């Protein structure tokens, strides 16, 4: 009935020393019954990466819109979008559907190619701004994870110290939710490389 | 909230003869357990030898009789005054009825005339238009105590000829106009007793081939 | 109640003829089956106004088919033109449960049911019960494929009057249709009341009653 | 569709030999409060109409300025406006019954019940009603609200048939309409004793009657009356 | 929104946008239509002028409506593919509604009818466009052939031609197409309408386009080697 | 330029009066009324031998008691039939019977002065409507682009009209049989024909209260051509 | 009233040609001059900048060759503003398929719309049509490399080779002659520059004065990258094709 | 409620969809074919809401059948998924959401891969090596869990959804009078008529 | 001349052309007659035949049970005119349950007819027409012209020929007037004046129409043998 826990899942973004790192669960669900482990909800338009929880045919429509926006972009402007100015457009594009909004929780990661200053930023589904400095948490573990990244977290972790923080942050909240597990990715990104690491995990 | 519905009462009755139709009403005008009026006509001549009533809501059967009144008139001006015959009323009637079928007009319809063989017509019709050709027809509030004395005094139904002990069924006659009139008098006079709804007076309509004619007679005003 | 089977003799189309207001009882002699075209027939169940004047409209719809194409509508173009209209006032509160029934070349013997839900199914038999439509007969054990035009009107009329004996709503009369090759033949209009007795006697069934 | 704010209760008529009267209380109430004294809600139209208007007040203005409206416009390019083409009271209530019908049909209703009473051309008396539903009927006596229930009765025993209205004289049918104004007041807790009159004669023409009160009251009985059964002081 | 109305009557009741319509057709490159006993086939010509062009990808003179009808045309290339379009939408709203394939008479009376309505609306031109419709009706082994052009006007064809030198072309089928016994076999009225087309073509090379549409949705389009063993047969029976 | 509704300074609308010279250029087309039926022909006038004849039609069903023919832009007819046989249906599906000739041809005369800057020019074909009803019987009506019709006994447009309609003149009497009717519009036609009159290239039809609207078979206008033949070699 | 002051530019001419259409073919043909050459292995696009200036900031300037998306690019030919209307709507029709289909829009199927809208311009609502010619360069997975080019008229054909704006004539009998099938990207380039260089109007052939545009499989392995000339890139190529 | 199930095996997807329609208590058919031939590798079957499912299924088989004679190419089925989950995407916000459930089964000859789609009612997509949907889900889903191997040959996949309809009978309440099955691979569409 | 492109353009003397070629079109027309006393007001119109084949075009249109009217132009124009009167008739009886007064009718067509002549891309009504009725002020005869000026006569006449049928009526004027209760002089009299107008042809029974209304007599057509009487 409620729209944002039809489908269930979970992402989580942090910062670090000149780097930051965004991971997800893989599960997607129809309540209950668990339906695919392979739907990430973390996609990238060019160094800019942006996790979405909620209902699952608006994380793939808010995914397409974005692509779809972000390559206009680029074709106008003649460079990749930033961070900053991605996060702006999130906000925009959620507040237009203000009287029937989009049931997802957007999250944005990604380093400003230019000043080289590691950014994260959250959002609610009609697109008000959270742009903390140590974390951002979203989806139907969103409680679990504040209480994780609160304690396990501190600042200038180094990227495969940053790594392990993130990575048992997402693993122990997911498995204290019903609707969220069922596999994890985790995205470590500097200025000019990005890993992407599958997480063994319980699949219950 | 606002309730764009209410309930005038009333019952009309319609009865087919063989070179003749009657409509007849009640005069009478409720609202809840108030009389509006003891004298207020619910059966109408619309021409070419058409007598039309909706019964049920005053509001709405008010509206649909102006309509098909209106209709009437359109049909002389767009067809050279060809007569309007009583099933090509009756089509048309639908077609008002079905146009406010999702804001139904609260009514019962009743016309009678002459077919175009020159024998006796009654048609009938629910709220949102659906309608059929009848020998005998009541509606209104008091149709449940007239129909089943109509389908055993003018169809002869559940009676048998004497000494058959039902192997023959009475055989089915056309009644006189003097007869027909006589059953919708006592039709009326019974449904006055039992029904708080009907009273006042009694309006009926005859059509023949002569013209459209009316007779009233008074009813119990308790 | 009502029937539209097929068989090797063509489709026997049979309907009671009862319409009510709750538990009034306001006609006995509804027609349920309406003449779209010689060869096309309509059964009506659910809305009296709904299947009387959507089916007449059709009917409308088919004529003008005949005189842009040279041709007869076929009973699949015919039946989804009635599907397709009322697809569009679905959730509007119609209340439909129809059966279009008829013969051509193309096609041969023909049954398409058509819901106002926009439900729109072919089959050799349809059967709507008060409140229930159903792919099989009121009885459905006399059933088989090779049967007599005469024998296999007995058994729509016999279907028909099952369901009238039981259910409250079904009622008055049977008509009862033929439809074949070069168009439909009416076979009457048979009142229950006369009809039960007379079955009763010669087939010795309605045994609980007594008389 | 709305609910009513400031409402006017009964409007009461009745047929007489040579024309029509109407009556109706000066009072605009606000629920239980009584808020409004002297709000008019007779209305006459020309020298031959008087609408009476219960229900929603302002309604009942915006109904004001469509007769006054309808006036002006029946005037223009009209030389007969004074004579053969002037507005009859039949003319008046279709109109209005008309827009009452359309306005419930659209779901917004006039919360209105109206009586128009006038004589015609040729000196028949006019007296019909409508309301918010559309709802039209006509009798030798007619009423709104509380006035149905109880001024109907006693205006029918003046006039109970068509036949009655020759043998009822202007003094007659005055007097029952007082007498039935004085009832409401005794006991419609919405009524005041504060009211309007007009007639409608085919001879005298329109006389309008403001400033009445109710007169010649009955209280001295309830002096004697003590307690609710048992209390003897 | 602009409502001028370009096409009018003059006092010699003549329609001068739909008859400078036909001037568009006239300049176009020819089509050709022979239906044989059990099959049609559409010649279309591809003007030399051109050289250098990708033959892959440049769009082709022939287009599918359905799988079992075919259009060719004359005139305004950019014209044409707007009529092909609402045919091909059309063709599948038939499908939809009727739950069967459009006849070939009927697909031609939509697309004429289309040519119709830009002849009495404000604000639009007549296409410059002429069409050639050909195809077996559903479940049907009688060969359908029809044209259509600017004013609206339709009709059937043993066999016709439009476009620029259609005059010759129609001279040669006159006396060539015999109606008591048309082209028996698919080589016979392939060969027919390649002979119709050399009256006017030029070079037998890949100035020459062929379809062969058949009964059942059969249609093919022949190769450059397939026409130039037919170009070539022609011209040494014509050396006697 | 100058407007599309404009007048003349003789009072009438120039685009109305050219397209009435469309029309003159148009097929002939004949038709015939008589207490027995009403009979429709028509020249068809292929442009090439090539063309399949049976596919010009030029004489087209509206309902089961009213036929038309037409001549001129016949490619403008198109929607014309169109909103007829709609008028026709709509009007059966409203009122349960059959829609009166005149008002059929009343409908289709409302769509003519439709035009200006609705469509952007006036129709370039005329109709000649036959049909019966109970009322006014057999009738014959002629509808022109301007909006106005005419009843007439017999009529005849397009190419050879006002030769045609001078031997309708002298031929018509109120007593003619069908198959005095049927000879005398293929007599008329044969005569104002620019090629020979045969069973391809002309085309006849009639209108009964029995058996309604019906277009012949070749076969069966070729015996009527041949019976016309033989009776006019008899004298 | 307003019928005195309307051009009418949706008619036919007596011939039944449309005017604007051939006014608008015109104006083209006094554009600086694009040229498109594909080869097996790849597709090349070089324009001409009309007469140009010593103070026009070469290296942030484009008036010829524009990207649709990743893997199809158009040189221009006519009035550059009305050509951005276009390229704008190209890239959004691009974008929407893209949208729709989970895929990149096969380069026909773009072209085809684009030639659409110009048609519509000539047939209804009594406006001028678009004065610009497109020459489409693009990669899709069913017809490999392909040329394209359209005209205000709304008509598109297919090309091994092919030049619009000024000078076509001379431009297209000169690719006629040194063009062969078996042609590689690095020949290709050679024969666009000296093609040019041969029809050009101006003194001589400059870095300054041209715009140049490869599209390769030259991307590692099995996908299609868009080269957009840098300024000292084409003075690189012109050196080493040695036309200065 | 109505069983649809989509298995992709090595060469192959097979569709199993059950032939009964049902309103309320009553029986309508039980030889309903609950499936469209979107094109001649791309085969969609659908559960839902009456008259919905065949208005969305032949409305979607329309769009698909007129790119393929505007274009002369068959879209990947990846292509075609995409189309109709942003058609149902649409229909959410609408004034009457469709209520269609659909599985997509395509074989992609650009690939040579076949490929098995899940969209539900809001435009949920996923791609599955086997899927279900409604009350049939839960069983099925966990039975395949264990016996479904990648590298199955399309007759182990027929025995393994044989298996699946066995056990559907006996564990289901309703009554969904047997399955179709459809099988699509490089050669098209064909029925299984022995089930 | 420069100046009748259109109904939106002035000339230099303050003339509408537009509007002029548009009376044109009456005087084409064939004749029609109208006339009235106190108690009855009588329409009388030739109609036209196109040859001896057809019928004879009708020319009087009955608006409501109390007024109708008689053509001469185009007969297309007076269908679009007749029937708004019909409408607006019908408007007033619904709403007002008044018979629309004639003089009303009459100032509702003037500015229909109006609008027309002020605006670009529409053209004048092409058709002048005689409005006969019966209201609550008696016996009424208009004259509308597609100017927009309508005029109430005791008598008129339009149409090829009409001036002689309108000089007879202006020396008949105290004869005609005074017919009071007699329906049958009355159209004698109209009979007589539309006479005036004829050369070569005469009154036949199917070339012969009239229309009569008053005080206690409904708007009713007499065509064929019911004009024989007359003759």
């Amino acid at each position: 009935s409620d729209p944002s826990s039809i489908n269930g899942g979970i992402v989580v973004a942090m910062t670090g020393k000149d780097c930051v790192a965004i991971a997800c669960d893989l599960r997607l669900g129809s309540q209950s019954l668990g339906v695919s482990n392979k739907f990430e909800k973390i996609f990238h338009y060019g160094h800019v990466f942006l996790g979405i929880t909620g209902l699952a045919t608006d994380v793939t429509t808010l995914n397409e819109m974005f692509r779809y926006k972000t390559n206009l972009y680029k074709l106008k402007e003649e460079r990749a979008i930033e961070p900053e100015t991605f996060t702006q457009l999130v906000s925009s594009s959620l507040y237009e559907r203000r009287f029937g909004p989009y049931f997802v929780g957007p999250v944005v990661a990604g380093i400003n190619s230019k000043s080289g200053k590691p950014f994260i930023a959250g959002f609610d589904l009609i697109g008000c701004i959270d742009e903390a400095k140590d974390f951002i948490v979203s989806g139907t573990a969103s409680d679990q994870l504040f209480g994780m990244c609160e304690s396990l977290y501190e600042p200038n972790l180094e990227p495969e110290d940053l790594f392990e923080t993130i990575s048992q942050a997402l693993l122990n909240a997911a498995d204290r939710d019903a609707l969220s597990g069922w596999g994890a990715v985790v995205y470590i990104i500097k200025k000019d490389e990005v890993v992407k690491r599958y997480l063994k995990m319980r699949q219950d | 909230q606002f309730n764009p519905y209410g309930d005038n009462g009333g019952t009309i009755l319609g009865i087919a003869g063989e070179d003749f139709a009657v409509l007849a009403g009640d005069t009478r005008n409720i609202t809840d357990y108030s009389i509006n009026s003891r004298y207020e006509p619910k059966v109408f001549d619309c021409g070419d030898n058409i007598v039309m009533s909706a019964n049920g809501f005053a509001a709405d059967g008010d509206a649909l009789v102006k309509r098909f009144k209106n209709s009437v008139k359109w049909y002389h001006f767009d067809h050279n005054d060809k007569k309007l015959s009583i099933n090509s009323a009756a089509r048309n009637i639908q077609h008002l009825l079905y146009g406010k079928r999702f804001f139904p007009y609260y009514v019962h319809t009743i016309i009678a005339g002459l077919d175009e063989d020159g024998k006796g017509a009654v048609y009938s019709f629910d709220p949102v238009g659906s309608y059929e050709r009848e020998q005998c027809r009541a509606g209104g509030a008091a149709a449940s105590l007239i129909m089943p004395f109509l389908d055993n005094q003018v169809n002869f139904k559940n009676q048998y000829e004497p000494g058959t002990n039902g192997k023959v069924k009475k055989p089915l006659k056309y009644l006189s106009v003097e007869e027909v009139i006589k059953l919708v008098r006592d039709s009326f006079t019974s449904a006055t007793e039992r029904h708080i709804q009907v009273g006042d007076g009694l309006e009926i309509l005859i059509v023949t081939k002569d013209g459209v004619r009316k007779e009233f007679y008074e009813l119990k005003r308790d | 109640t009502t029937l539209a089977f097929r068989f090797q003799g063509g489709i026997i189309v049979a309907v009671d003829s009862r319409a009510t207001a709750g538990n009034w009882v306001a006609s006995q002699t509804v027609k349920k089956v309406i003449e779209i075209n010689p060869f096309l027939l309509g059964t009506m169940a659910g809305g009296a106004a709904d299947c009387q004047f959507w089916e007449t409209w059709l009917g409308s719809q088919c004529r003008l088919h005949e005189l842009r194409e040279k041709e007869r509508i076929s009973v699949a173009a015919a039946s989804k033109i009635l599907s397709n209209l009322v697809y569009q006032y679905k959730g509007a509160g119609l209340s439909m449960g129809t059966m279009i029934c008829g013969y051509t070349r193309k096609e041969g013997p023909t049954i398409y049911y058509v819901d106002s839900d926009g439900t729109r199914l072919k089959g050799d038999i349809f059967c709507v019960v008060s409140g229930q439509t159903f792919a099989y007969g009121v009885l459905d054990s006399n059933y088989k494929w090779d049967l007599s035009v005469e024998d296999a009107l007995y058994l729509g009329k016999r279907s028909i009057l099952a369901a009238a004996h039981r259910d409250a709503y079904s009622g008055g009369s049977v008509n009862l249709y033929h439809v074949t090759e070069d168009g439909w033949i009416y076979h009457g209009n048979h009142d229950v009341g006369e009809l039960f007795w007379k079955v009763k006697e010669e087939e010795g069934s309605f045994n609980n009653v007594i008389g | 569709t709305q609910q009513p704010i400031v409402t006017g209760t009964s409007v009461i008529s009745m047929k007489y030999d040579n024309g029509v009267i109407i009556a109706a209380d000066n009072l605009g109430s606000y629920g239980s409060l009584l808020r409004f004294n002297g709000v008019e809600r007779l209305i006459p139209v020309g020298d031959n109409t008087v609408v009476g208007i219960s229900g929603d007040i302002s309604d009942m203005q915006h109904i004001e300025r469509l007769l006054k409206d309808l006036v002006t416009e029946n005037a223009y390019d009209n030389p007969l406006a004074d004579a053969e083409e002037a507005l009859e009271p039949s003319y008046i209530f279709e109109y209005l019954a008309t827009v009452m019908y359309q306005r419930r049909s659209k779901m917004n209703p006039l919360w209105n019940a109206i009586i128009v009473a006038g004589v015609q051309s040729n000196g028949d008396q006019f007296l019909r009603y409508v309301n918010l539903l559309g709802v039209t009927y006509s009798s030798p006596t007619l009423a709104t609200g509380f006035g149905a229930h109880m001024a109907n009765p006693l205006l029918r025993k003046v006039v109970d048939r068509e036949s009655d209205i020759p043998k009822t004289t202007v003094q007659v049918a005055e007097e029952a309409i007082v007498n039935a104004m004085r009832v409401l007041y005794y006991r419609d807790a919405r009524s005041s004793r504060n009211f309007s009159l007009a007639i409608i004669d085919k001879n005298t023409g329109l006389t309008f009657k403001k400033n009445l009160q109710v007169e010649n009251m009955k209280w001295d009985f309830a002096k004697d009356i003590k307690g609710y059964g048992t209390q003897k002081i | 929104g602009y409502d001028r109305a370009l096409s009018i009557f003059s006092p010699d009741g003549h329609i001068f946008q739909v008859e400078y319509a036909l001037e568009a057709v006239k300049r176009g490159t020819c089509a050709v239509g022979v239906k044989g006993k059990n099959c049609v086939v559409l010649g279309c010509e591809r003007r030399s002028t051109l050289k250098l062009q990708d033959t892959r990808i440049t769009p082709s003179k022939v287009s599918k409506i359905d799988s079992h009808v075919v259009l060719s045309f004359s005139g305004l290339n950019a014209d044409s593919r707007i009529l092909i379009e609402k045919a091909r939408v059309e063709a599948q709203s038939h499908r939809l509604t009727l739950e069967d394939p459009v006849t070939v008479e009927y697909l031609t009376r939509y697309v004429a009818g289309v040519q119709q309505r830009y002849t009495q609306s404000g604000g639009v031109r007549p296409f410059g466009v002429s069409t050639l419709i050909a195809g077996f009706d559903p479940r049907d082994d009688e060969p359908k052939l029809y044209q259509t052009e600017p004013s609206g006007i339709y009709s059937s064809w043993s066999a016709q031609t439009i476009g620029r030198n259609s005059k010759t072309v129609r001279e040669f089928l006159e006396k060539n197409y015999d109606r008591k016994e048309p082209p028996a076999t698919v080589e016979e009225c392939v060969k027919l309408t390649v002979r119709s087309l050399l009256e006017v073509v030029q070079t037998g090379a890949k100035n020459i386009e062929i379809t062969v549409v058949k009964p059942d949705s059969d249609i093919v389009a022949l190769s450059s080697e397939e026409i130039n063993q037919y170009v070539t047969q022609i011209e040494q029976e014509k050396q006697e | 330029d100058r407007g599309v509704s404009t007048f003349s300074p003789e009072g009438r609308l120039f685009q109305v009066e050219y397209s009435l010279e469309a029309i003159k250029l148009g097929s002939t087309a004949i038709g015939i009324a008589t207490k027995e039926g009403v009979v429709l022909g028509v020249e068809k006038r292929a442009t090439s031998p090539l063309l399949e004849s049976d596919s010009i039609e030029k004489i087209v069903e509206i309902d089961r008691h009213i036929g038309c023919a037409m001549s001129g832009l016949t490619a403008d007819a198109r929607s014309m039939i169109e909103h007829a046989r709609t008028a026709a249906v709509t009007h059966n599906l409203y009122y349960d019977e059959d829609i009166n000739v005149e008002s059929l041809t009343q409908s289709v005369c409302d769509l003519a002065l439709r035009f200006g800057e609705l469509m952007s020019r006036p129709f370039g074909v005329a109709l000649l409507i036959a049909g019966h009803d109970a009322d006014d019987g057999y009738q014959l009506f002629h509808a022109e682009p301007s909006g106005t019709f005419y009843r007439y006994n017999a009529k005849a447009i397009g190419s050879g009209s006002e030769g045609a309609q001078a031997e309708l003149l002298n031929e018509w009497h109120s007593s003619l049989t069908l198959k005095e009717a049927e000879l005398l519009v293929l007599k008329i036609l044969k005569q104002v024909m620019e090629e020979k009159l045969d069973e391809n290239n002309a085309q006849l039809s009639c209108i009964t209260k029995q058996d309604g609207f019906k277009i012949y078979d070749n076969e069966k206008t070729a015996e009527l051509i041949k019976e016309l033949k033989e009776k006019e070699a008899a004298e | 009233g307003s019928r005195r002051y309307d051009s009418r530019t949706t008619i036919f001419s007596p011939e039944g040609r449309l005017y604007q259409v051939e006014y608008a073919l015109e104006s083209i043909s006094h554009a600086g001059t694009a040229i498109g050459i594909m080869a097996s292995d790849g597709i090349v696009l070089a324009a001409e900048r009309k007469v140009t200036s010593t103070l026009l900031e070469q290296d942030t300037s484009t008036e010829k060759l524009y990207k649709l998306n990743d893997k199809i690019a158009v040189a221009v030919a006519g009035l550059t503003a009305d050509a951005e209307i276009l390229i704008n709507t190209a890239r959004i029709h691009a974008q929407n398929y893209l949208k729709t289909y989970n895929e990149d829009i096969p380069v026909e199927i773009l072209v085809r719309r684009l030639s659409d809208i110009k048609q519509g311009y000539t047939q209804h609502g009594g406006l001028r049509p678009f004065g610009v010619s497109f020459i489409y360069a693009g990669y899709d997975d069913r017809y490999g490399y392909q040329l394209y080019t359209s005209n205000p008229s709304g008509n598109y054909t297919g090309w091994k080779a092919i030049s619009v704006g000024a000078n076509t004539s001379a431009a297209q009998t000169l690719l006629q002659m040194d063009y062969k099938d078996d042609m590689k990207v690095d020949d290709a380039i050679e024969l666009a520059l000296k093609t040019l260089s041969k029809t050009t109007d101006s003194s001589a052939l400059t870095y300054d004065r041209l715009e140049f545009a490869t599209i390769r499989k030259g991307a590692n392995d099995g996908e299609v990258y868009q080269k957009i000339f840098k300024p000292q890139e084409i003075k690189d190529i012109l050196v080493k094709t040695g036309i200065t | 409620m109505d069983i649809i199930l989509g298995i992709r095996v090595q060469d192959s997807v097979i569709l199993a969809s059950s032939k009964a329609v049902t309103r309320g208590i009553s029986v309508l058919k039980d030889s309903d074919d609950k499936t469209r031939q979107l094109s001649p590798h791309t085969l969609m079957s659908f559960a839902g809401e009456a008259g919905d499912t065949v208005q969305f299924a032949e409305y979607i088989q329309a769009n698909i059948q007129l790119y393929s004679i505007r274009e002369d190419y068959e879209l990947s089925p990846q292509a075609v998924s995409s189309f109709v989950r942003q058609e149902l995407a649409k229909s959410i916000r609408s004034r009457r959401p469709y209520q269609v459930n659909v599985l997509i089964g395509g074989y992609d000859k650009k690939k040579n891969k076949p490929e098995l789609y899940q969209i539900d009612y809001l435009g949920t997509k996923v791609e599955l090596p086997y899927g279900a949907h409604g009350y049939s889900g839960f069983y099925t889903f966990s039975l395949l869990d264990h016996h479904y191997r990648p590298d199955m040959t399309t007759e182990e996949g027929l025995d393994l959804l044989k298996l699946c309809v066995q056990e559907l009978e006996k564990r289901m309440p309703m009554d969904f009078k047997g399955v179709i099955v459809k099988i699509v691979d490089k050669d098209g569409i064909r029925q299984v008529d022995d089930f | 001349n420069n100046y009748d492109g259109d109904t939106v353009t002035f000339s230099p003397t303050g003339r509408l052309f537009q509007v002029e070629y548009a009376l044109e079109a009456i005087k084409q027309g064939s004749v029609t007659v109208g006339l009235r006393s106190n108690t009855h007001a009588v329409l009388v119109a030739l109609k036209r035949n196109a040859d001896e084949l057809s019928s004879y075009q009708k020319k009087i249109i009955k608006c409501d049970e109390h007024m109708g009217l008689s053509l001469a132009g185009l007969a297309p124009d007076a269908r679009v005119l007749s029937n708004y009167l019909r409408q607006q008739c019908n408007y007033s009886s619904l709403v007002f349950n008044r018979k629309l007064a004639v003089e009303r009718a009459g100032h509702l067509l003037c500015d229909k007819a109006q609008k027309n002549t002020q605006s670009y891309g529409g053209r004048p009504y092409g058709v002048g027409l005689l409005i006969i009725g019966y209201d609550k002020s008696g016996a009424h005869l208009l004259e509308f012209q597609p100017s927009g000026n309508v005029t109430e006569l005791y008598g008129t006449a339009i149409g090829a020929r009409s001036q002689g049928a309108k000089t007879y009526l202006e020396r008949t004027l105290d004869t005609f007037i005074k017919i009071d209760g007699n329906p049958d002089e009355l159209i004698k009299a109209g009979v007589e004046a539309i006479s005036q107008s004829l050369r070569d042809e005469s009154l036949t029974v199917d070339n012969l129409s009239i229309a009569i209304v008053g005080k206690d007599t409904p708007f009713t057509i007499y065509d064929g043998e019911a004009v024989a009487k007359y003759i």
